[PDB]
């Protein structure tokens, strides 16, 4: 049997939604990875929901399939599940009527039976009071069962990476990102969102909601657009699956109707342009499957995949892949169509057949990646890229290595990183590859909890190829940025394979990390030996919130140790960065509306606003007694290592000092620490003298200071000239690495160290 | 017991004969084991050939009772009656034959079993006539006591006892000897005393032209009048009409007489008065594709050795050319409605070679024609022959829309497989061109497409039909001009409406617009328009066509209010696929409604929902009606026997939607027990229940399936083993 290609989603932004079979009370769950100690994973506690047809006021049914809006770019966080029914439920997650919530709390929208509006936030089935709802079965498939379904994106542009390359000329690995320009079906920004289902009747179904308007409407059509009803309700598609294609407004329903026994093929075209969107059907093709191989074995049709293709490929003809299984015979072959108009001096021409030694038990292709996955019966995965249909995982061993450009890696897998035994597809309810191909989910029949299985790599211990693996996972972390996704499961590989390398020699283990990290800002075009310019860039990029986070998790194991110890106190500073910088901001723009705004006194709004500029001054103290703190534990450890100089477990005061933005970081913090108090003292509170507790205590604190900021600030502006000289008598860039993630001088500068 | 009896029975009657096997020496054995295979327990009981008899009768009667019967609860157009015509000739032509040679001539047990009947079958019928049309009415029970008379069975004086009380039936009227009686040029009804020389004397003298212009039945030729008078024909006498027609046929193919072998097909693919029926009704197919597919495939040694140098090469070559594509119209009609399959022979007689098969790949692909062309399909690794390939494309279109002539040199120098793709080649590419607006030019194309119709190039007309459709699909839907649109039936109609046909090629026109005729209907009429509807009804009406809605063909003023339906099997929305499911989870669990003992209404909603959703959604969701309701039939909810044979029912019925020979059940244990046998069953549940019995095996060893779950699984599999050993098929 078929397994459940879409039973499980997993969301862009972390969320596991997946169906529910097994408990009476509920049908949905929702999880998400969490770090037990830093250093290993669990997944978090599952979020029971039941949902029944009738929640806008009672027997509920099974959930058909789950999809996520995470296509293209969208923001991924509302959800619409279909119903064996047919029902069309949309659950939208981050939001609430009153007020915005956490990424676990969902909220409707709309239900499906008609259409109607009613808000209405949901709650947990184990703590809501036992309810009245027993799990109904609807084992019957009608006419509006949704086969497919599919989101339609907006007018934005993606823009994702396509394969790296070593250049070896500079021995180093080159990567270069190209823009993808919308292709197919996209919604206007009018529009709030719209999508599309097939029923397996062949009744089409297109939701969209008006951004100036709370009414939802729905057009429906039909595919057979026959002038007798009784060939209309005939359609039982047997698989229905829409890929878009260049042409404008344009998507290829491809099925296969039974009823004729043919593979028939439809255009739909939809015009946006506020009137409701117009919808046009136009039949196109139909041809008939081949009955046997060139040998003379009979052929089945076991699944019917086409690959959603865009116009960056050499042929934009989407790839219709029908199955065949040789019966009694361990082979299956992979026959490849596709469409392409007729020309004059439609059609579907023939490439070529591709046959694998496996029988294969599931399909699903992934997103961004063009990888196609064959879930086979022993196991094992063998994904095949889009552009030549080479193995991933052997591709390197035959890669022919001559050329301009040399090994190309597009992912991790092309390294070697291949899955365990993988539980048989029999015991299995659903599986699927993560989202970076480096783990497989499985879902067990006994198991009450999702199960996980990573990649391993046989040769260990061979030392030399330590340089290609870095590389490898460095650029899986590039594509994943680009598609805004969460990547934990990549996360979770790379610590492995760490671990064993540790477990032999600690010293070898420290070497990976620096490489690995170092890749990630070739590929990214960021340079940290650039000049002080492109510095302030990298303060505010959002990578540093995860790329420092890598290591995060890379080094917990590692106790006693900096590594993380020094991402986390320039990621702590970010925050602390936040804290003044993100208000002084704020704080400047309340100066110009006190002026303004004084010539009504008496107005009930000046009171709360004249209440409210000396109430946020005032939540700032607990910030600054940690901001207080936190310089004193770095001059503490300075009268500690001038008696020892040798103790290395206190190596962590180099690297803080030798980071370069943070000692310019610190000067912006305490010269807008100055310009607020400046401020302040210019422009004092007088109407309320009560309130100025807040204000006073702002510069008691200051003066207060077992250390006097001004001799402070003096010491890092001192520390920044002396390492500028010093890049001008030598050049060097590992240098600036050093400084900023190793934490540690090189042993050939080791005469910079007696000068701190 | 007796319940189980008699619905063991039905189905078994109704899958023989589904299944052609009627023919099989082996029914009355078969049909006597019956009762021994299905009690597990020794059941010794000498039962005498009058019971034999009584038993076929009374089970016959009312199979046929429960399928005329059940058909009011399908819907009004699902239109399936090859089974209905299927029943009507078991029922006049084989049970007569079976009590002429298995019966010891007793008129007693004859009145016992048309006595014994209920009256409900009776009431049925003649309601359902009633509605369908006092008028004559006559039952299927006048029928076979008339076949008893012409046999010496029973004297005149039996037919009126079983008479209405108010009518008699005269005793001299009725024919009582089984001789063969034909109606002369003068009028005189001759004795045919000998059968295969009359077929063979008017074979030789039979004119092709007199197939379907010879509306009357007025014909001097004998044999043409027996196709249209074959519903009067004696009970013993046409199984020796068919045998005939098998042994002349195998002796024209050895001694390659191309002229009887082209003239024997043609009678053979019109149908007239349900001939080619009774045909498959008698004889194997399989027996008959085998020969058939033979003299298609070993015609490439036949080319070798001659030459044409002589004055009746011309007549020997269209003899050769109408031979040949003459044999091809029948595999198609076979395959097309008679529901027969040319991948199966192939794999069940290994002299046939599938990978060098000609036949196997041309049939799949009927409705598609390749873009490009090419002299041979295995060597297209080689650039010699494309050089040449688009050189005879070049000769072939100036040489027939130019220079106005066919040359010799052509015809002789290109085989007939190569003729029957470069037709549709050229057809599509004049086609297309005029459609886009290349061509302009019409009354030069419609000339040109009169060179189509010669008998040397009537093979090419096979595809040239079937992808209109798709042709007319797309135009259908696209924007075309008046002006184009008048245009393309213009040169459609000249293949349509010929204005002169060769003596050779006037039935076989006909005959190919008979193969593709009903879709081409459905897409014409969404639309000189009427011509093309006046002559494709023509045709349509020559014969008789199975599975049509009659309303469809004579929609010209009749309004019934209601939406026709061209396919076999219809759905609305108020009778949705739910609907009768659950009308069959009542009947698969209950067995309510009334569908059951209809395989042509349940063989096509298996395959409309496939075997796996069909048994997915029925074995989980009886537990769930087990678990509530209890099993029927009984007032006691205890033990599991009760419920063990109600299990038997499915599983039964299972079992001979997968086998359908004698011999093949003697394999499929071996199958169990563990290549050449699932290759015929791909779709067959046997297949899907072993491959799942030996994969959750596997997981055992490695332990990822509770012991439990295994033992459940492997219960439904020896279940199925322990019928199909207990049971002979």
């Amino acid at each position: 049997m078929m397994l459940g290609e879409h039973l499980m989603s997993w969301s862009k932004t972390g969320i596991i939604a997946y169906s529910d079979s097994q408990s009476s009370n509920a049908n949905i769950c929702l999880t998400f990875l969490e770090s037990i100690n830093g250093i290993n994973w669990r997944f978090h506690t599952p979020q029971k929901y039941v949902l029944h047809p009738q929640l806008h006021e009672q027997f509920f049914y099974n959930i058909s399939s789950i999809h996520w809006n995470n296509w293209f770019s969208l923001p991924g966080d509302m959800l619409a599940v279909c119903d064996e029914l047919g029902n069309m439920t949309m659950l939208i997650t981050g939001q609430r009527p009153d007020r915005a919530t956490t990424y676990e709390k969902l909220t409707m929208v709309f239900q499906d039976n008609k259409i109607y509006n009613h808000v209405m936030p949901l709650k947990p089935v184990d703590k809501l009071k036992p309810m009245n709802i027993e799990r109904k079965q609807t084992r019957k498939e009608y006419n509006t069962s949704i086969l497919e379904f599919r989101w339609l994106t907006s007018s934005k542009s993606v823009i994702v990476s396509q394969f790296c390359a070593f250049d070896s000329s500079s021995n180093t690995y080159r990567s270069r990102a190209q823009q993808v320009p919308p292709y197919g079906v996209y919604h206007p920004p009018f529009i709030k969102y719209a999508c599309l289902a097939i029923r397996k009747n062949g009744q089409i179904d297109f939701w969209y909601q008006f951004s100036n308007s709370k009414d939802h409407k729905k057009i429906t059509l039909q595919l057979l657009d026959t002038s007798n009803q009784r060939f209309k309700d005939l359609q039982w598609l047997e698989f229905a699956r829409i890929t878009p294609m260049n042409d404008d407004q344009c998507m290829l329903i491809t099925t296969y109707s039974k009823l004729s026994k043919n593979i028939s093929f439809y255009k739909l075209h939809v015009n946006w342009n506020l009137n409701d969107p117009s919808l046009k059907i136009q039949f196109i093709l139909s041809t008939t499957l081949d009955p046997t191989d060139d040998e003379g074995h009979v052929l089945k049709l076991e699944n019917l995949h086409v690959v959603s293709k865009s116009s960056i490929e050499k042929d934009p003809s989407p790839e219709i892949l029908v199955l065949y299984n040789v019966c009694d015979t361990s082979k299956s072959l992979v026959k490849r169509y596709r469409l392409a108009p007729t020309q004059l001096s439609y059609n579907l021409r023939r490439h070529s057949d591709i046959v694998l030694d496996k029988k294969v038990t599931l399909i699903t292709s992934e997103m961004f990646d063009a990888f196609v996955s064959f879930y086979f019966e022993d196991g094992t995965i063998e994904s095949y890229n889009q552009n030549d249909w080479k193995l991933e995982t052997e591709r390197l061993i035959s890669q022919s290595q001559l050329g301009k450009f040399k090994n190309i890696i597009a992912s991790p897998l092309s390294a070697g990183f291949n899955y365990g035994k993988l539980p048989l597809p029999p015991s299995v309810e659903w599986m699927k590859v993560s989202p970076s191909m480096c783990g497989v989910i499985v879902k067990q029949y006994n198991k009450k909890w999702p199960q996980f299985y990573a990649a391993v790599q046989k040769n260990y211990a061979d030392p030399e190829k330590d340089s290609i693996n870095a590389t490898a996972l460095a650029f899986g972390y590039v594509k994943s940025l680009h598609k805004q996704i969460s990547a934990e499961d990549l996360t979770i590989a790379a610590k492995t394979h760490i671990l064993r390398i540790s477990f032999l020699d600690r010293k070898r283990a420290k070497e990976f990390i620096t490489t690995l990290l170092k890749s990630l800002y070739s590929f990214f075009n960021i340079s940290p030996d650039a000049p002080k310019e492109i510095m302030d860039k990298i303060i505010t990029s959002r990578p540093l919130q995860k790329i420092m986070l890598l290591q995060l998790e890379l080094g917990s194991c590692f106790s006693q140790e900096n590594i993380e110890e020094m991402a986390r106190v320039i990621l702590y500073l970010k925050n602390v960065l936040f804290a003044f910088n993100g208000v002084a901001r704020n704080f400047h723009f309340a100066i110009e509306q006190i002026s303004n705004n004084s010539n009504q006194q008496q107005n009930p709004k000046l009171f709360q606003t004249i209440f409210s500029k000396q109430d946020l001054i005032h939540s700032l103290i607990p910030v600054a007694k940690w901001f207080v703190k936190f310089i004193t534990y770095l001059t503490q450890e300075i009268l500690i290592l001038i008696n020892d100089p040798t103790n290395k477990e206190y190596t962590l005061v180099h690297g803080i000092f030798g980071a370069k933005m943070s000692r310019t970081l610190i000067l912006s913090i305490l010269n807008e620490i100055k310009k607020v108090t400046q401020i302040v003292a210019k422009f004092p509170e007088t109407s309320y003298p009560i309130l100025n507790e807040s204000s006073t205590f702002l510069k008691l604190v200051l003066s207060e200071s077992p250390v006097d900021f001004e001799k402070f600030e003096t010491f890092l502006v001192d520390v920044n000239n002396k390492f500028i000289a010093l890049c001008e008598q030598q050049p060097s860039q590992e240098r600036e690495f050093s400084l900023l993630v190793k934490a540690e001088i090189p042993p050939e500068y080791a005469k910079v160290g007696d000068f701190l | 017991d007796m319940k189980l009896l008699r619905y063991y029975k039905n189905i078994w009657l109704n899958n023989k004969i589904i299944n052609w096997e009627i023919s099989n020496p082996d029914f009355l054995s078969k049909y006597s084991a019956i009762t021994s295979s299905i009690f597990q327990e020794s059941f010794n009981s000498v039962q005498n050939l009058d019971q034999l008899l009584t038993d076929l009768i009374e089970t016959s009667f009312t199979c046929f009772a429960q399928f005329v019967s059940n058909k009011q609860y399908h819907q009004a157009n699902s239109n399936l009656t090859l089974l209905e015509r299927k029943w009507v000739i078991f029922i006049t032509k084989h049970l007569p034959l079976l009590i002429l040679e298995n019966s010891s001539r007793s008129p007693r047990v004859v009145t016992n079993a048309l006595d014994n009947i209920d009256e409900k079958v009776v009431k049925a019928i003649r309601i359902y006539f009633t509605e369908k049309d006092p008028s004559t009415s006559l039952d299927i029970r006048h029928d076979f006591i008339k076949g008893l008379i012409m046999l010496n069975l029973q004297p005149a004086s039996v037919i009126n006892n079983y008479l209405r009380e108010d009518q008699m039936i005269d005793t001299s009227i009725l024919p009582t000897r089984d001789d063969l009686f034909v109606r002369n040029l003068q009028g005189i009804q001759e004795v045919v005393h000998n059968t295969n020389s009359f077929i063979i004397s008017s074979l030789d003298t039979l004119e092709l032209e007199s197939i379907t212009e010879s509306i009357t039945h007025d014909s001097s030729n004998g044999l043409f009048q027996v196709l249209h008078n074959f519903e009067s024909v004696a009970p013993t006498k046409q199984r020796e009409i068919v045998k005939a027609f098998l042994s002349i046929f195998e002796d024209a193919i050895k001694e390659l007489n191309y002229n009887r072998i082209a003239k024997i097909c043609a009678l053979l693919f019109f149908n007239f008065s349900h001939s080619l029926t009774t045909i498959l009704s008698f004889s194997s197919p399989a027996a008959l594709m085998k020969t058939l597919i033979k003299f298609v495939d070993l015609s490439r040694n036949g080319r070798n050795g001659s030459n044409g140098n002589d004055e009746s090469s011309e007549y020997e070559t269209i003899n050769i050319s109408l031979s040949f594509s003459w044999a091809i119209l029948l595999i198609i009609n076979l395959t097309q409605t008679y529901g027969i399959s040319v991948v199966d022979v192939a794999l069940k007689y290994p002299e046939l070679s599938i990978k060098n098969s000609f036949i196997i790949n041309f049939i799949s692909n009927l409705p598609n024609v390749s873009d490009k062309y090419y002299l041979e399909e295995s060597n297209v690794n080689d650039s010699d022959m494309l050089t040449k390939s688009h050189n005879t494309v070049q000769s072939w279109l100036c040489d027939l829309f130019v220079n106005g002539s066919i040359t010799d040199q052509l015809i002789q120098n290109i085989e007939t497989r190569q003729l029957a793709n470069l037709i549709p080649f050229i057809v599509k590419q004049v086609l297309l061109s005029v459609e886009i607006g290349v061509l302009t030019d019409i009354s030069s194309l419609i000339g040109g497409f009169e060179y189509f119709l010669q008998p040397l190039l009537l093979v090419g007309l096979i595809k040239t039909f079937y992808w209109l459709e798709q042709f007319l699909s797309c135009v259908k839907n696209d924007t075309i001009s008046e002006d184009i649109l008048q245009g393309i039936f213009n040169l459609l109609n000249t293949l349509f409406n010929p204005v002169t046909l060769n003596e050779d090629s006037k039935a076989f026109h006909t005959a190919v617009l008979r193969l593709n005729a009903i879709p081409l209907l459905k897409v014409l009429r969404k639309f000189n328009l009427e011509p093309l509807i006046a002559k494709l009804v023509a045709v349509l009406n020559v014969s008789p066509v199975y599975d049509v809605d009659p309303r469809i063909i004579n929609s010209e003023n009749d309004y019934s209010r209601k939406q026709l339906g061209y396919g076999k099997f219809l759905i609305l929305n108020e009778n949705p696929i739910n609907k009768i499911m659950t009308n069959q989870i009542n009947s698969f669990w209950s067995l309510h409604s009334s569908t059951y003992y209809n395989l042509d209404y349940l063989f096509e909603l298996i395959e409309l929902v496939t075997p796996k959703s069909f048994l997915f959604d029925v074995l989980k969701t009886l537990e769930y009606k087990l678990a509530t309701y209890g099993v029927p039939g009984s007032e006691n909810k205890r033990g599991s026997l009760d419920s063990e044979h109600v299990f038997d029912y499915f599983f039964y019925f299972l079992v001979l939607y997968d086998v359908k020979t004698a011999e093949e059940a003697s394999q499929l244990i071996e199958y169990m027990e563990n290549n050449k046998i699932s290759i015929l069953k791909r779709h067959s549940f046997a297949v899907l229940l072993h491959e799942r019995k030996l994969l959750n095996d596997l997981a055992l060893e490695n332990g990822e399936i509770t012991k439990t779950e295994n033992e459940k699984f492997i219960s439904y599999h020896d279940k199925y083993l322990c019928m199909l050993k207990t049971c002979v098929f």
